[PDB]
């Protein structure tokens, strides 16, 4: 909200939680999410990121 | 190889010196083509004993019979498309195309190069012989001997114009399609053209062409890539105001999407109840036809009458009707000959399977008959009129009801996910409450689609747990977006779509119509469209309503001031990116809304 | 038996420890599932080894003088990409049911399903997704003969899974002891899952 | 010519300015990139980066002892 023209802050980019409990505030303002991937090779995480954190983009889903 | 089709007249000295563009190489195979002059005789002789000699490329000698003079405009025509239709037999390729103008008349040589421009020549040459020949030295080579010599004493001045690639769409017609009809006589051919096809077609396709550079700068700014094509007049028309009577007829052709439609809302009074009623399989069971009286000025009420009536009002069809099986085919049938009669391309139906059961029909039973229907119905129809259908199931949330239903209904569309994976599919569950979230996990798990349908309320709370906690990929009735900045914000940039129905909107809540400017009570379409929202116009009760899609996007023009037609194309584009369709249905839905219909009030 | 014989996987050596079925030593559950690698899903995605399974099966009930039985199978895990779960189920059940009608109502054995929800190794829920939508489904469609009778659910996540809809219908639940001593497991499957019966639970 | 060659299936080009490209050149766009042979093409394509972390950027060389002056 400080910023709206040139650099701005676009999002936050959440680094290994599955557990979006303190993220209903982001949402509530429009701050999109990307959800970067860990070193696991697990699927369960990429279903949480993208129905339980509502993330737009994610991060080495390899 | 190298042809050059060359043109005769009343000089035949053309020919021969035209022979001698490329030098000692000169042609693999040459070509003529004039008139059937009898004047022309002579210059023939001389052409065929000048060919005698130095036999080593190919000869011919086509002349036009019904073109000799240049006293008419109507055989001016006629010899252009003579000699496109030889220039297309006897030159199949334009690389190994070599063309001489020298020969012919003023409006031959420009039909040659005309024609060059049209269909592309390698090269295109003209051909001169000084005058230091014949009697008196004066005169240019005319004779066997005199045409040799220019030949032989470097007498020939070639001046090319370059090559002429000519136009992508006229390069590609193979004579085959434009026959030529020859009439052996002698060493030579007498051509001739049946129609004249060649003509029109080379005329529409550089109309064509034009219109589509003209409209190549605002190629971002079209819906449908294939308006392009149209003429700007046309383009014009399309920017302007939609006209709510005098565009009827076109929207009527257009091809829709349509994603909000209840199967159980669709025969609720008229004729098409009581063909419904008499479909039925045991007509004893049939209940009682219920008195329900219409609002006066229906389908426009004079005022809003709410949720609560405008459901009651479909009270003689639906759960206790649908019961019977005949009157659940007849419904289907019905529904698919509705949405025919109105161009519908793709279409989304909603269904409550589970409120159609009995002892001895199960909710699968009744999924499985009405899906069925459906799909036979679509193959008893040519692909390039086919209404493609899939099925969403509605879950509702009764007022401290039945909440079995729901689980029902869930678990029926999770198995009729992957039952079906061709025609007539489950795409996906219409959640028609909660505006629960642990209910849907195995939603979510196995890829079905969700879309929240918004009522009774105009809450944000609802529509942001729809968006974050429902995962909705669509909303239903969201006509309070613009009271929340950041949720509308929110849902441009998700790229949620917006479900409205005008119809249905203006009867339950009421909306200013044919008003002059936007206001505060305005219905909210425009405001969405010029946020980035994806807005979709569809029917929601075909029956209770009284409206088709037709009606809905004409009634547009009058809840939305100064809505343009290219509105409504965008409208079903959005409707057509929001459908849960899969691949193959995505793309025959695209080839079928590429076909727009043409204006015909294009005038003022 | 099997429709298509040039799909049928190779016959896997696996052997079975000294002193079967009576090990010298117990040897655990993990190797206990892997002795059954040659039937199953690895077989049972054929149409027709899917029915010498299910009559192979009925008549080793029979000559064992069971009078009813309660047959848990995954129809999940035989779907083919042209068979879906409720077509394997459609057939497992009449596959049962023709059996029964075609032996004489004295000796006859009366065979249920249940629908086994295993919790997975990849957190791949979908599947326990896939099965209870099917119970919940079979449970109306069926109301004589062979019928789905529950869920078994062997294995917090089924916890946080909304096992009521399950209930709603009016099916029963079974769940598996975990190879852990967890009291506190058996105390979630009686008042939270609200199993009727407890499998392995010494 | 080329816009009007590449007409036909416009909607299959990313970026809808490769229409007037020449059809050789859209040719070449659709055969197997080369490292080796394309390294200026791609050199200078105007791009988008949506994932750079700032604290990895000069971790080592002149960029990390410029950083530190
Ligand atoms: N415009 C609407 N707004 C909200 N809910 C609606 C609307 N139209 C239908 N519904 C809900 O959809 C449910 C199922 O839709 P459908 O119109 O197919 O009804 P049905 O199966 O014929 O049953 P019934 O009419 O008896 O409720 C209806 O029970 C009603 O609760
Ligand atoms: N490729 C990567 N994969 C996962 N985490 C990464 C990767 N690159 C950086 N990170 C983590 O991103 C976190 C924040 O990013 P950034 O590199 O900007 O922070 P930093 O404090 O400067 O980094 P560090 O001290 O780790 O070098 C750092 O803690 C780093 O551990
Ligand atoms: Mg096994
Ligand atoms: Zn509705």
């Amino acid at each position: 909200e400080h910023w709206k023209n040139g650099c701005r802050v676009v999002g936050v980019d959440l680094a290994g939680f599955m557990f979006a409990t303190d993220f209903e505030p982001v949402h509530r303002v429009g701050l999109a999410v990307t959800v970067h991937a860990g070193e696991n090779d697990d699927v369960e995480g990429i279903w949480q990121a993208v129905f339980k954190l509502s993330a737009r983009r994610l991060g080495h889903a390899l | 190889m190298r042809i050059l089709l060359c043109s005769v007249g009343t000089s035949w000295a053309v020919v021969p010196e035209a022979m001698q563009l490329l030098g000692s190489q000169g042609f693999d195979e040459v070509h003529v083509l004039t008139t059937a002059s009898s004047k022309i005789s002579p210059g023939v002789e001389q052409l065929l004993r000048y060919f005698e000699m130095h036999p080593g490329p190919r000869f011919s000698i086509s002349r036009v019979q019904d073109f000799e003079d240049l006293r008419s405009e109507q055989d001016h025509m006629l010899f252009e498309e003579v000699l496109w239709r030889w220039l297309l037999q006897r030159a199949p390729q334009a690389a190994h195309r070599y063309i001489c103008l020298a020969g012919g008349y003023k409006t031959i040589s420009a039909a040659m190069q005309r024609a060059a421009a049209l269909f592309g020549a390698c090269e295109v040459f003209h051909v001169l012989c000084e005058p230091r020949f014949g009697p008196q030295g004066n005169r240019e080579a005319s004779t066997l001997e005199e045409v040799e010599q220019a030949i032989a004493t470097n007498a020939l001045r070639f001046v090319r114009l370059g090559p002429e690639p000519g136009w992508p769409q006229l390069r590609l017609l193979s004579a085959p399609s434009f026959p030529l009809e020859s009439t052996l006589q002698g060493p030579v051919h007498w051509v001739r053209a049946s129609d004249m096809r060649l003509r029109q077609h080379v005329e529409g396709v550089l109309e064509r062409s034009r219109h589509i550079l003209a409209a190549w700068e605002g190629i971002s700014e079209l819906p449908i890539p294939a308006l392009a094509a149209w003429p700007p007049s046309h383009l014009r028309w399309l920017h302007e105001p939609l006209d709510p009577v005098q565009d009827k007829a076109w929207v009527q052709a257009l091809p829709k999407v349509e994603l909000h439609c209840h199967l159980g809302g669709f025969a609720t009074h008229g004729e098409l109840l009581h063909k419904v009623r008499q479909e039925a399989a045991n007509p004893e069971s049939l209940p009682p036809v219920r008195a329900i009286p219409l609002p006066p000025g229906w389908p426009i009420p004079e005022e809003p009458i709410g949720l609560e009536r405008y459901m009651r009002l479909g009270d003689n069809n639906g759960s206790a009707l649908l019961k019977d099986p005949g009157c659940l085919r007849a419904q289907c049938r019905l529904l698919y000959e509705a949405l025919l009669a109105d161009h519908v391309a793709y279409a989304e139906i909603r269904c409550s399977p589970a409120n159609y059961a009995s002892a001895s029909r199960s909710p699968w039973v009744v999924l499985q008959e009405i899906r069925n229907h459906f799909q036979q119905a679509m193959e008893e129809t040519p692909e390039d009129r086919r209404c493609h259908v899939n099925l969403l199931l509605t879950a509702t949330r009764e007022e401290g009801g039945d909440r079995s239903r729901i689980a029902r209904h869930l678990a029926l569309a999770i198995t009729a996910a992957e039952h079906w994976k061709n025609g007539c599919r489950v795409v996906g569950v219409d959640l028609a409450g909660f505006e629960f979230a642990t209910d849907f996990e195995p939603v979510h798990r196995v890829g079905l689609a969700v879309t929240v349908h918004a009522g009774e309320n105009d809450d944000v709370e609802g529509i942001w747990q729809a968006v974050f906690k429902l995962s909705a990929r669509r909303l239903g009735h969201a006509l309070h977006l613009s009271r929340s900045p950041d949720l509308l914000r929110v849902v441009a940039e998700r790229g949620i779509a917006v479900e409205l129905c005008p119809y249905a909107n203006l009867q339950i809540k009421g909306f200013p119509l044919d008003e002059e400017q936007e206001g505060s009570e305005t219905y909210p379409l425009r405001g969405y469209l010029a946020a980035g929202v994806a807005v979709t116009l569809n029917t929601d009760n075909l029956g209770i309503s009284q409206a088709s899609l037709t009606d809905n996007l004409l009634l547009t023009a009058r809840l939305c001031p100064g809505i343009t037609r290219l509105e409504v194309l965008k409208t079903q584009v959005f409707a057509a990116q929001a459908a849960f369709a899969n691949q193959a249905e995505r793309k025959a839905l695209w080839a079928r809304l590429a076909q727009v219909p043409v204006p015909t009030d294009t005038e003022q | 038996e099997a429709a298509n014989p040039e799909s049928l996987p190779p016959v896997r050596a696996i052997p079975l420890p000294p002193g079967w079925p009576i090990p010298e030593e117990p040897i655990g559950l993990e190797r206990y599932m892997r002795l059954g690698d040659n039937n199953g899903s690895a077989l049972l995605k054929d149409p027709g080894c899917l029915r010498a399974q299910c009559r192979l099966l009925y008549e080793a009930l029979l000559a064992d003088h069971v009078a009813y039985a309660e047959i848990r199978c995954s129809p999940a895990n035989y779907a083919s990409a042209s068979r879906s779960p409720w077509v394997v189920l459609q057939e497992i059940r009449n596959h049962f049911q023709q059996a029964m009608e075609e032996t004489p109502e004295d000796r006859r054995c009366h065979v249920n399903l249940l629908l086994t929800a295993t919790r997975e190794e990849g957190g791949d829920r979908s599947r326990i997704a896939r099965h209870l939508a099917l119970a919940i489904t079979a449970a109306e469609h069926w109301k004589n003969g062979c019928r789905v009778v529950g869920v078994d659910l062997a294995g917090a996540a089924m916890f946080a899974t909304d096992f009521e809809p399950v209930h709603r219908v009016g099916l029963a639940v079974t769940v598996h002891a975990g190879e852990n001593d967890d009291v506190e497991g058996i105390w979630q499957a009686v008042f939270k899952l609200s199993a009727r019966r407890l499998g392995h639970a010494l």
